């Protein structure tokens, strides 16, 4: 399964 | 044995031909077990392993949220990422994210991996420890700064340790006859003669998993280095691999020489003579 | 920026037998950028229903696909692979051999 959160910009 | 989990994203944007395309690819091991195109019909993570077909709409609609998310997050870091090296709005650009985790035959947490590149070269990446981060370059020490204040490490180390280790022992159970599997090679030689002294001799490992093989070449015992050809570990296309390894032999001394295949699906290396 | 030339091979799935049925393997790997233009062809022509493995990389971030296609070996007819990307100035033919 793949990460959900963090997911922040670059 | 030890046993991994790997994702690979691909960000392109394409100036002028709408908004970027977006794959997403997901291994264990050699694998490769689930797909996403933001190309594609279906808009959902898809299945591309047997074991993972199993699994019910609940993890679909959470893979597919999660994919979706990064790649609405990487259409505007491209664009954060051109003003960064300030570049024009005309140029195709690439971001590429992997990540993962390795466990132990226990199934237990041996390290994890994060790591970004911006147009083929390294960007930023989660230092072994998982708390840290690596800024290749004058941008990417903004991203570091950024990610620091946000304490992105934390949110990814809580992933790698966490559940991206539980997730593969789920794998691991569901997929053992696939993914604990250990496909030994249907080896063969060929020989073909180049001039009227000299000839080619080739050794052939067909059908094997994992990729991991070794073929090496031994005249009379003696290693074998010297006018020695390889090709890159191929895949066959049924989830098995291909690799073979050529010698320039000196014509009517092809039975001195003797090919060596170590495998792990093999219980003692090969030998294989002309 | 970093512009890498792919790497083919063009090969079969299992070892060829003429009237057997197979499939005709190219795997193009270590290019960069993404962007590329893989075709089979049979006499010269273009096959078509050629399908392809879902885009990846390798550490070094270089791309890698396997373009397939079913297939059924005859003496006669001549299988190979062309290939055009931005490191290549024109598209580039590798020939299928029995044994490579
Ligand atoms: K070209």
């Amino acid at each position: 399964g793949t990460s959900g959160s963090p997911i922040i910009n670059r | 044995g030890s046993h991994s989990m790997r994702y690979f994203y691909t960000s392109v944007s394409r100036p002028g031909r709408g908004e970027p395309r977006f794959i997403a690819v997901g291994y264990v091991d050699d694998t490769q077990f689930v797909r996403f195109d933001s190309d594609a019909a279906s808009q959902r993570m898809e299945p591309r392993a047997p074991w993972i077909e199993q699994e019910g709409p609940e993890y679909w609609d959470q893979e597919t949220r999660n994919v979706k998310a990064q790649s609405q997050t990487d259409r505007v870091d491209l664009g954060t990422l051109r003003g960064y090296y300030n570049q024009s709005e005309d140029g195709s650009h690439t971001i590429q994210i992997m990540y993962g985790c390795d466990v132990g035959p226990d199934g237990r947490f041996l390290r994890g991996y994060r790591q970004d590149a911006y147009d083929g070269k390294d960007y930023i990446a989660l230092n072994e420890d998982l708390r840290s981060w690596t800024a290749a370059d004058m941008a990417a020490q903004i991203t570091k700064r950024k990610w620091e204040a946000a304490h992105a490490a934390e949110q990814q180390r809580a992933y790698l340790e966490g559940r991206c280790v539980e997730w593969l022992r789920r794998y691991l159970e569901n997929g053992k006859e696939t993914l604990q599997r250990t496909d030994p090679p249907k080896t063969h030689m060929t020989h073909h003669p180049i001039s009227d002294h000299e000839a080619t001799l080739r050794c052939w490992a067909l059908g094997f998993y994992p990729a991991e093989i070794t073929l090496t070449w031994q005249r009379d015992g003696e290693d074998q280095t010297q006018d020695t050809e390889l090709v890159e570990t191929r895949p066959a296309g049924d989830g098995t691999f291909q690799k073979w390894a050529a010698v320039v032999v000196p014509s009517g001394e092809e039975q001195r020489y003797t090919c060596h295949v170590q495998h792990e699906g093999l219980p003692k290396p090969l030998t294989l003579r002309w | 920026m970093i512009q890498r030339t792919p790497k083919i091979q063009v090969y079969s799935r299992h070892p060829a037998e003429n009237g057997k049925s197979n499939f005709l393997n190219c795997y193009v790997s270590g290019f960069h950028p993404s962007d590329i233009e893989v075709d089979l062809l049979k006499n010269g022509e273009r096959i078509e229903k050629v399908e392809h493995s879902d885009l990846s990389f390798s550490k070094d971030w270089s791309f890698y696909l396997l373009y397939y296609t079913e297939f059924t070996p005859t003496e006669k007819d001549e299988y190979a692979c062309r290939v055009n990307h931005v490191t290549l100035s024109q598209p580039k033919i590798v020939k299928w051999d029995r044994d490579m």
